[PDB]
């Protein structure tokens, strides 16, 4: 070893556990934020990001495009019942 | 370790051209006293009067830039040497070496005479180093702007080839030919100031921040970048550069296929998750990129959901008389705020990540 494992890597995540923790503390949501909170929350944000991107990226590829644009996002989210309820309408 | 320099070749036939009564930065070990600079055949020599061993040899071959900054409008006058490869300097190593003399109506002549002296000497150095293509470069004062590279407010001056701050340490020398991209951050209605980030063609080199530049210099900064042929982008957020550069240095080809520096932010307290959104994209669609407008929308989703979940956890904690937000409040908040199928899998992934994290 030469550098210790980050908390994100321990959690198996791409999203930043340390930074999320800091942001939870800087928002003054509570007196203290335990170490478990940012792992869970980062995982959730990572999961949602991946779902949206999967649907959005499929629309791009169906249209023979190599790049995701707002229209694809809009389309993916509106055409999905739950994501539409959660994220609201996407305007472009 | 450093890159070895040839030995200085001395002029002995004659008394060499000398600049007397000058201080050196960075400072050496011992009392702070004036020394002098001598010009020889293959370089120059700073010499302290404390000991014939306390001196510094600098070859013309190792000078990338030679700056002269007058004290017509400053407290000190300066000759500054920026080097290709850094050199051993007592205990430490340095890539810069400068010589200065303090200036302290009647001051008019002393100040201007001080400048004539240093300017001529600077010219003699360039003449002495003509073979190596050395030229006296100077700040362009009418293009100067304020900013914070480190801890204090200072004026950054363009030069013919560079962008510099050499009036106080730590010194700043950006050689424009080395630049890959500039990014302006916290550019939004109605800003008081913004941050300027320089990316280098060498992707392993850390980026350079010039923070807190007054808005009244925004147009001048852009104009300077354009006239220096430096492409740039701008936006409202601060990006996570150390993570970005690591992602890019890995696979730059795919990065530029996917749109390059522009897609991370280009919209002309909110957090940028952009580089992480991209990391996930590279997991789900390795060959698919995302536009800057689309990335901005994804980033807003993430902030929004962060704020909503956290807002509810805070609400839950207070109602349940707990003073600390833990994973339990996040989970409950997720259950309440997300649709069932989406909530089911999110709770599952959050639980799975804590499980893995804690096993370790
Ligand atoms: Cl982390
Ligand atoms: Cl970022």
């Amino acid at each position: 070893a030469g550098r210790a494992k980050t908390r994100s890597s321990r959690a198996g995540l791409q999203f930043p556990v340390g930074r999320v923790h800091r942001l939870l503390r800087k928002g003054n949501y509570a007196e203290r934020v335990g170490a478990g909170a940012p792992v869970y929350l980062a995982a959730v944000l990572e999961y949602l990001t991946a779902e949206i991107l999967e649907l959005a990226g499929n629309a791009a590829r169906d249209n023979k495009k190599t790049r995701i644009i707002p229209r694809h996002l809009q389309l993916a989210v509106r055409n999905d019942e739950e994501l539409n309820k959660l994220l609201g309408r996407v305007t472009i | 370790d450093v890159v070895e320099q040839d030995k200085l070749i001395e002029i002995r036939n004659r008394r060499p051209a000398v600049l007397d009564n000058v201080y050196i930065r960075p400072a050496l070990e011992g009392k702070r006293v004036p020394g002098k600079v001598e010009i020889h055949q293959n370089g120059i020599r700073y010499q302290s009067p404390l000991s014939t061993t306390q001196r510094v040899d600098v070859l013309f071959s190792n000078i990338r830039h030679l700056f002269f900054q007058p004290c017509q409008n400053e407290m000190i006058v300066i000759i500054h040497l920026h080097l290709k490869d850094p050199i051993l300097f007592g205990k430490k190593k340095t890539k810069d070496v400068q010589f200065y003399r303090e200036a302290i109506q009647e001051e008019r002549r002393r100040k201007a005479e001080l400048d004539r002296l240093f300017k001529s000497f600077a010219e003699k150095i360039a003449e002495a180093g003509r073979n190596e293509g050395i030229e006296v470069d100077m700040p362009i004062r009418d293009l100067g702007f304020n900013g914070v590279p480190n801890r204090s407010n200072v004026v950054i001056y363009p030069t013919t080839e560079c962008l510099i701050q050499i009036t106080e340490p730590p010194f700043l020398v950006i050689t424009l030919e080395d630049v890959e991209w500039a990014h302006l951050e916290r550019v939004q209605f109605g800003l008081k100031n913004f941050d300027l980030v320089f990316v280098f063609k060498d992707f392993t080199r850390p980026v350079v921040h010039i923070n807190t530049i007054p808005v009244e210099s925004l147009e001048d900064v852009k104009e300077f970048l354009d006239s220096s042929d430096i492409p740039f982008s701008e936006g409202p957020l601060n990006l996570n550069w150390s993570v970005i550069m690591k992602t890019v240095t890995a696979n730059p080809h795919q990065f530029f296929l996917d749109g390059g520096w522009g897609f991370l932010q280009n919209d002309s307290r909110k957090e940028s998750y952009a580089i992480y959104v991209y990391k996930v994209l590279k997991q789900v669609h390795p060959d698919t990129g995302i536009s800057s407008k689309a990335m901005s929308i994804m980033n807003s989703f993430v902030n929004d959901v962060f704020e909503r979940i956290a807002g509810e956890a805070s609400r839950l904690a207070h109602y349940n008389k707990r003073s600390t937000i833990t994973s339990r409040e996040i989970q409950t908040a997720v259950r309440l705020l997300l649709p069932g199928e989406l909530a089911k899998h999110a709770v599952s992934e959050g639980t799975k990540a804590v499980t893995k994290y804690t096993s370790a």
